[PDB]
DNA sequence: TGACTGTATGATGACGATGCTGAC
DNA sequence: GTCAGCATCGCATCATACAGTCA
């Protein structure tokens, strides 16, 4: 059967809802963003957005709004979701708890009902005692606001207008007033109704009914002084109140249509409109009195801001900062100027938020680290169309790279305070020392005072009350300044070498032999105190103080090697106090303990790069949350130092890793270097906050990206691209793209600004072929606004584009593929396309063209045109497998370079979807649902193995394994078919069935096969099969693998544990949200395990895990472990999210 | 005027029409101007493509329902090239139940008037499984699957017994039982979901079933036979029964009985056939016994929408005429019975099988062939919405592609 | 003795297959 | 003979008329 895991990997970045107000004070301004399953929280600053809170729904956000009922002290939060689900919010903090309240919360609906077009719309009126619902042509829900209910129960009244594009509630009305806009047969009116609750129906309202316009689409409520509502159609902006009315149609509306508004001053003088093509608008209302004052308008005024992202949602601050959530491209915080510059334009942008949605295609690349490289690549579409790479981990780069074999340790300093800062760095050869000044970039060695050449030191670098310390591996040295001199030097009796380590800025440790000795610091001197014996030979040792600076510790950590522990030592009274034996025969290296956001942290990390680590509490010094996890094999070494806002930890090994924490636990995130081995903080002023490495070949050197968990490049297109591939021999993408174009009326069309592909460096022109639209082609100009569509070859390192390839005059490429065929060494670019004209609806005329690449120039070789559309392709045993139309053809590539079609399979209405493995063929059809067809080594046609019998509007489809099959649906849903394995009769095995269902919330575009994790190295086995990753359409990625029997029936009782304790917020049940639900049905999930639930058992409090657990013997199996697993499912649910 | 400017666009792209008829055409206009005639070259090139609004969606611009409707315009073309017919296989005593297999998009069943039902199923070229009656009083009235297993089905017959019955022919007990004669069924339905069975009989009173016993019901729903029962599939605790009274009469069983009593019932003139409820359950499309075709709203299920006038009478040796909606679209499919007397746009006004939109009302598209004359009163689409099986007197039609 | 509802009878409209003649 | 043109037979509704109960 089928048992399978998704988990969410990137969040969708796109944003669909925002809204501002005083939600979480009211000294405080509030911004709130909604990404269609996540609302993000912010507070406005001086020039900066401050970030607070981050939850996420079981649900979809259809309707977001700010809302204060009278007396209320504050400010609640109306949510309706997409499947009805109805929650009001209240923000509450004490202290360091920050959690969202429901105040009530019911999914209202109607049972049945059909869901209007232009989606639902909820309005909640000016007073605060009401919410209006459209959730339904021809009736219109009211929802009585009152606390009670708490349920919010709620009543339908008849609608006879029966089709509405706009509504909304009126400010400054005697009586709670509707105001919406209805389209008949005589066009489309402005209308108003008194919703009155007693006799819960509507009463007539204050005005007679209008003939506005012929496209109005927008209804804004003006409050006062004022009231009345203001119109926004296209070509025409209109007024209307009881009696008056005002109009304008400003010429520069026209040409694109206005999509957004957002009130600027609170008394309705000002408006914010936004465009489909991220035009600007302001929008003036100027008052009028009469006498001593009255009230009144006069005409508007529009002035025309500026150009910023595709806003999809607009709102202003304070300060002309306005933010634009846009779901085409990145969201915007943007400045408004009194002064146009250069272009003209206000606007200024401020900050940009990276947005990956709408993700059209994806590619999983292994670029630069060359053994797996675990890029991920995709799309952005239109004018933000770009490419986005996205990489786990962080890397840095090197500004200089000075060869040098064989080091040991290095370490910084500066001996002038004037300048502020730390210099003259030293590294260690083996038996040696060697001192290099910094100036520049140039390091070399040169010849410092009083340093000691002819010892090796493990301590260096500046050192409090104005002093250096250079500890040896026969004594223990100190430094003076002004004179540079040598005050104090000690020894140990016997003429011993130095062993184990450790020191600190105000104290210091040097062990020799056994023991520890133990040494501490005063002023230009020794005088050390006590002594030590202890347990035979010492493993490694730090001092590290806990807290500011500090410098002084009470603390001392330490090692050993028979009986292999790290221990806490008191100060300086030592005495052992937690035991905690480890097993195994490697020895514990690189001790360590660290302080980040009042949390009490420390680490060691024996030889196979294994770690332990604690949670601790400093009173007692005690120990406790005991677990450990394991890297690679090399050693690791622990510094530790700062950087802007963090801390950081990380070890040192052939996967370079780091440690931090993320609200309040951990986060382990890799480095992207090959071999570091020593490697030291320098914060230069000629390199603020920086780092140097040391390495065994050579030095490193650099400045280190951005503070994330996955890092993303991203490479503008200014136009839409669709399709991508990777040509590996020609270490470039293939991008297909497009660009709009428009008539220039003297021929041509002229374009409309410089994007990609018109920036190209060689470039390339499509030439006709036949068609055939000879012999009086007679089109027209009219349906303005043409589609260019191009090929891209761009560098994978660079980025820049190499070569544009444009298509044939109202071309549609919908397909490419790289690879190569038959017995020809030359890898391809093969595209598929489709002829789209006006005067037809479907495609009947398409082209499979074939491309090699090299040196700039980009040949073309086949050429050939089919009767139909081809929509999908994909490189199949050598060959190449396209589907036309509702034709599924296989061609094969012969030695004439000529493409030759093999068989055909006619059976589809249109299939759109192509997916292979092995000989086999997986098909999505949008109409006729999936369909499995292999292939015939000696007969060449097309059997039919099975097919799917239930109906599915598929958006992308994919293979698992030779039996299950993945599906992705128009309602956001997920599926899984499977050949039945049973053999029996020929009716079951003709079958595919239905086996897992899931709702997802999200749009699935493409599905690929890859992963950004490194392989093992402890402990394959793994415990999960494959890993199939896929976009969508809000930006998120997703991840699907396969799960053994015993997991999905253990993650699945896990799940309904977790599913008593969330807190879920607006109390939505995750199993009703997970339902399979579409128009026509709704049935619970199956064969589906939500990753984002399991791994959101980690940050429960303890107790809480407690609850599960000790009951989770209820049904834990026996061999070696029961409760035990109480901390298997932490380690199991570590191994979960390093899937990802 | 508006629904020729409401039509090609489907909507998204906004761009291009709006303007109204060219902001009026000054009332029509008077004598020539356009007409229907050029609403032609329009609709021909109607929306652009498909594979550009198909992308709009993949960029999830475009909404759902836009998308659908404009998806719905691929089929109807290529509907306009089922025009062939695959196969037809008849037998005596005439055509009068139908239904479709839930499951399997290749098997279908077909009732008689004398007792005899077939399993047909295709691409196998095996013969089709076969229950023979008493061809008399063996009229079959409703017949509909079994939810569970396929190889077994309910039916209603005239013989006076509604049953559960394998195809293999062995009767799997009774479930209504008459115990007379001068009475018998017109109507059946059930459900998967709320596990039901129901029907109706001819004389107003019907009877609702768990699919094990239970006999929760009898009660008097009208005056005279109940041609049709169905249940909605979306609702499910929701039900609709129509007949000859000149009303349908709904229910949503449960609460409410104590006679006269039953949320709505809406009247409307001469007898009826149909009730048949929605895909998504909430429209109802009643199919009057002269011409006109009603659809309500789940809004207010006493006012219609509109109605579709359209020939299709009653006789009492040609099999009643229901019309039924089609799955995955808002289309509705009816047999055509021509008649004398009405107001008919094209002479000289054949029989066929007629397709409109029920957003609409608008003809979208028909189905006819010669070598077949016959009136189809049935036909009602497969579950997969790729072909259409017709009841047409002796004969069963199969309408695909190929 | 009002009501409601159920009994062997009749006018009738006009589809199918089945079948028989005469008249090409 | 294959094909044209009439009889002939295969419990649906709207309208009459008497009983039958039910209550």
């Amino acid at each position: 059967h089928s048992y399978n895991y998704v988990v969410t990997a990137q969040k969708p970045t796109a944003v669909n809802g925002c809204v501002t107000g005083h939600f979480t004070s009211a000294e405080d301004l509030n911004l709130l963003i909604a990404k269609n399953t996540r609302l993000e929280i912010y507070v406005v600053t001086a020039e900066g957005l401050r970030p607070v809170k981050e939850v996420g729904m079981y649900g979809k956000i259809a309707v977001m709004e700010l809302f204060r009922p009278k007396g209320e002290s504050k400010d609640l939060l109306f949510i309706l979701t997409a499947k009805y689900n109805a929650c009001i919010l209240e923000y509450k903090q004490s202290g360091e708890s920050i959690d969202i309240i429901t105040r009530a919360h019911g999914n209202v609906q109607d049972r049945i009902g059909r869901p209007s077009e232009t989606g639902i719309i909820g309005i909640i009126d000016p007073e605060c005692r009401m919410i209006g619902l459209r959730l339904y042509d021809g009736l219109f829900k009211v929802i009585p606001l009152d606390r009670d209910n708490k349920e919010l129960k709620a009543f339908n009244i008849r609608l006879e207008e029966l089709h509405v594009i706009d509504v909304k509630f009126l400010y400054g009305c005697q009586a709670p007033t509707i105001c919406f806009v209805y389209q008949d047969p005589q066009g489309r009116h402005v209308k108003t109704y008194e919703v009155s609750l007693r006799e819960k129906e509507f009463n007539k309202g204050p005005w007679k009914q209008e003939n506005v316009e012929a496209e109005a689409s927008m209804v804004i409520a003006v409050p006062e002084p004022f009231g009345g509502a203001i119109i926004i159609g296209q070509e025409s902006i209109t007024y209307h109140n009881g009696d008056k009315y005002l109009a304008i149609a400003p010429p520069i509306i026209k040409q694109s249509t206005i999509v957004c508004h957002n009130r600027v001053d609170p008394n309705g003088s000002r408006y914010l409109l936004g465009d489909m093509e991220g035009r600007l608008f302001m929008l003036l209302l100027e008052k009028e009195e009469q006498m001593d004052g009255t009230v009144t308008l006069k005409d508007l005024r529009v002035e025309l801001l500026g150009e910023t992202s595709i806003a999809e949602c607009l709102t202003y601050l304070d300060n002309g900062v306005v933010f634009v959530g846009s779901r085409l491209g990145d969201s915007q915080l943007v400045k408004l100027n009194v002064d146009s510059n250069e272009q003209g334009s206000y606007v200024v942008a401020m900050e940009t938020f990276t947005n990956l949605g709408p993700i059209v295609d994806m590619c999983v690349v292994d670029l630069e680290r060359q053994g797996q490289g675990q890029l991920v690549t995709c799309s952005g579409a239109f004018k933000e169309g770009s490419l986005r790479i996205i990489r786990n981990g962080i890397g840095i780069h090197e500004h200089a790279s000075i060869d040098l074999p064989g080091i040991k340790g290095l370490w910084p300093l500066r001996s002038d305070p004037n300048r502020e800062t730390d210099d003259t760095l030293v590294l260690s050869f083996v038996g040696q020392t060697r001192v290099l000044m910094l100036n520049g970039e140039e390091v070399e060695e040169t010849e410092l005072m009083g340093f000691v050449d002819d010892q090796q030191t493990f301590f260096c670098g500046n050192v409090a009350h104005q002093q250096l310390i250079q500890i040896t591996s026969a004594s223990v040295r100190l430094v003076s300044q002004e004179p540079k001199a040598l005050v104090s030097e000690w020894k140990e009796p016997q003429a011993k070498n130095i062993s184990v380590a450790s020191c600190n800025s105000s104290q210091v440790v040097v062990a020799v032999g056994r023991a520890l000795y133990y040494l501490q610091i005063h002023p230009q001197e020794l005088r050390q105190i006590s002594h030590t014996e202890m347990e035979h030979e010492v493993a490694c040792l730090d001092i590290t103080p806990l807290g500011d600076s500090n410098g002084l510790s009470p603390l001392c950590a330490i090692g050993l090697w028979t009986d292999i522990s790290a221990r806490i030592l008191k100060l300086p009274s030592f005495e052992l106090l937690h035991k905690e034996m480890l097993g195994g025969e490697i020895i514990p290296r690189s001790i360590l303990m660290t302080t980040f956001e009042s949390s009490h942290y420390l680490l060691c990390a024996l030889g196979d790069g294994a770690l332990f680590y604690f949670g601790l509490n400093i009173e007692t010094g005690l120990l406790s949350d005991r677990k450990k996890v394991t890297l690679g094999t090399q050693p690791t070494v622990l510094r530790t130092f700062r950087s802007l806002s963090t801390t950081n930890v990380f070890a040192c090994s052939d996967r370079p890793t780091v440690i931090y924490s993320s609200n309040h636990k951990l986060v382990f995130s890799n480095v992207n270097l090959k071999e570091v081995n020593y490697m030291c903080p320098l914060n230069s002023d000629g390199y603020p906050d920086s780092l140097a490495l040391a390495n065994n070949s050579t030095l490193t050197i650099g400045t280190i990206d951005e503070i994330q968990k996955l890092h993303i490049r991203t490479v503008p297109l200014y136009e839409s691209p669709r399709k991508i591939c990777y040509q590996e021999v020609s270490q470039c993408f293939g991008v297909l793209s497009s660009r709009i174009e428009v008539q220039d009326t003297s021929g041509g069309t002229t374009a409309l600004r410089p994007s990609a592909s018109t920036q190209a460096l060689s470039s390339s022109v499509s030439s006709s072929k036949l068609f055939s639209s000879s012999t009086a082609p007679h089109e027209t100009s009219f349906g303005e606004e043409v589609e260019v569509h191009n090929l891209l070859i761009i560098d994978q390192h660079t980025f820049e584009v190499l070569h544009a390839h444009q298509f044939l005059q109202n071309e549609y490429a919908l397909s490419l593929v790289s690879c190569k065929l038959g017995k020809d060494p030359n890898t391809y670019f093969i595209v598929g396309t489709a002829m789209v004209y006006p005067e037809e609806a479907e495609p009947k005329q398409g082209r499979i063209v074939v491309f090699q690449y090299s040196d700039g120039k980009l040949q073309t070789v086949a050429e050939k045109e089919v009767k139909g559309a081809v929509y999908s392709m994909v490189e199949f045993n050598g060959k190449l497998l396209a589907s036309i139309n509702s034709t599924v053809r296989l061609y094969e590539w012969t030695t004439e370079k000529e493409l030759r079609t093999e068989c055909n399979h006619y059976n589809n209405i249109m299939a759109l979807y192509l997916k292979t493995k092995g000989d086999f063929i997986l098909v999505g059809d949008l109409m006729r649902s999936v369909l499995l067809l292999a292939y015939k080594p000696m007969e060449g046609n097309f059997e039919e193995i099975a097919r799917d019998f239930n109906p599915n509007w598929m958006s992308a489809v994919e293979i698992l394994d030779d039996d299950n099959f993945l599906g992705a649906e128009n309602a956001f849903n997920l599926f899984v078919c499977q050949k039945d394995s049973a053999a029996t009769t020929d009716e079951e095995r003709q079958h595919l069935q239905e086996v897992g269902l899931f709702h997802l919330g999200e749009f699935v575009n493409v599905f690929c096969h890859g992963s950004l994790v490194m392989q093992n190295l402890g402990e394959t086995s793994t415990p999960t099969q494959g890993s199939v990753l896929f976009g969508t359409v809000n930006g998120m990625i997703g991840l699907v693998t396969s799960l053994s029997e015993s997991w999905y029936n253990l993650l699945l009782d896990m799940q309904n544990r977790l599913n008593k304790v969330i807190k879920s917020v607006g109390k939505i049940e995750h199993s009703f949200w997970r339902s399979f639900h579409t128009e026509r049905k709704t049935e619970p999930a199956t064969g589906f395990i939500d990753g984002d639930l399991i791994e959101s058992f980690l940050d429960i409090s303890r107790p809480k895990m407690q609850e599960v657990v000790a009951n989770l013997q209820y049904d834990d199996g026996s061999g070696m472990k029961r409760e035990a697993t109480a901390d298997d499912l932490i380690k199991v649910v570590e191994e979960l999210t390093r899937i990802h | 005027r508006n629904k020729r400017s409401r039509s090609p666009l489907e909507l998204e792209p906004e761009a291009k029409k709006l303007c109204a008829k060219g902001s009026g055409p000054s009332r029509r206009c008077d004598s020539d101007c356009l007409w229907v005639g050029l609403a032609g070259p329009q609709i021909l090139p109607p929306c652009r493509s498909i594979v550009r609004t198909l992308h709009q969606h993949k960029l999830g611009r475009a909404s759902w329902p836009s998308v659908q409707q404009g998806l719905q315009q691929s089929f109807l073309h290529t509907l306009d090239s089922y025009r062939i017919l695959q196969k037809a296989a008849p037998f005596d005593r005439r055509a009068t139940s139908l239904a479709w297999h839930p499951t399997h998009p290749s098997t279908v069943a077909v009732g008689s008037k004398g007792g005899d039902i077939m399993l047909w199923n295709f691409g196998i070229k095996d013969k089709p499984t076969f229950i023979k009656g008493i061809g008399a009083g063996g009229s079959i009235t409703g017949l509909k699957f079994n939810p569970l297993n396929t190889n077994q089905f309910y039916a209603s017959s005239m013989e006076g017994t509604t049953r559960l019955q394998d195809f293999k022919g062995n009767i799997l007990r009774v479930f209504a039982s008459s115990d007379t004669i001068n009475i018998w069924f017109c109507s059946l339905d059930v459900s998967a979901s709320s596990r039901m069975v129901v029907t109706g009989d001819n004389v107003g009173n019907v009877i609702l079933l768990n699919m094990d016993g239970k006999e929760l019901w009898n009660l008097r729903m009208h005056k005279k036979k109940v041609t049709h029962v169905a249940l909605n599939p979306c609702c499910d605790w929701f039900l609709a029964t129509a007949s000859v009274d000149q009303t349908v009469k709904i229910w949503d069983l449960r609460q409410v009985r104590g006679k006269a009593s039953f949320l709505y019932s809406l009247p409307h003139r001469h007898p009826v056939n149909a009730a048949c409820f929605s895909p998504d359950g909430a429209r109802l499309l009643t199919t009057d016994q002269k011409s006109e075709i009603r659809v309500y709203s789940a809004s207010q299920w006493d006012c219609p929408l509109g109605l579709i006038p359209h020939p299709h009478r009653h006789f009492q040796h040609l099999t009643p005429i229901k019309a039924a909606w089609h799955p995955r679209y808002n289309l509705i499919v009816v047999g055509r019975y021509p008649d004398p007397n009405f107001k008919s746009c094209t002479p000289y006004e054949l029989r066929t099988i007629d397709v409109f939109d029920g957003n609409s009302g608008k003809m979208m598209c028909q189905l006819y062939d010669p070598e077949s004359s016959g009136i189809s009163s049935l036909n009602e689409f497969n579950p997969m919405g790729d072909t259409l099986a017709s009841a047409m007197g002796y004969h069963i039609l199969i309408w695909s592609e190929q």
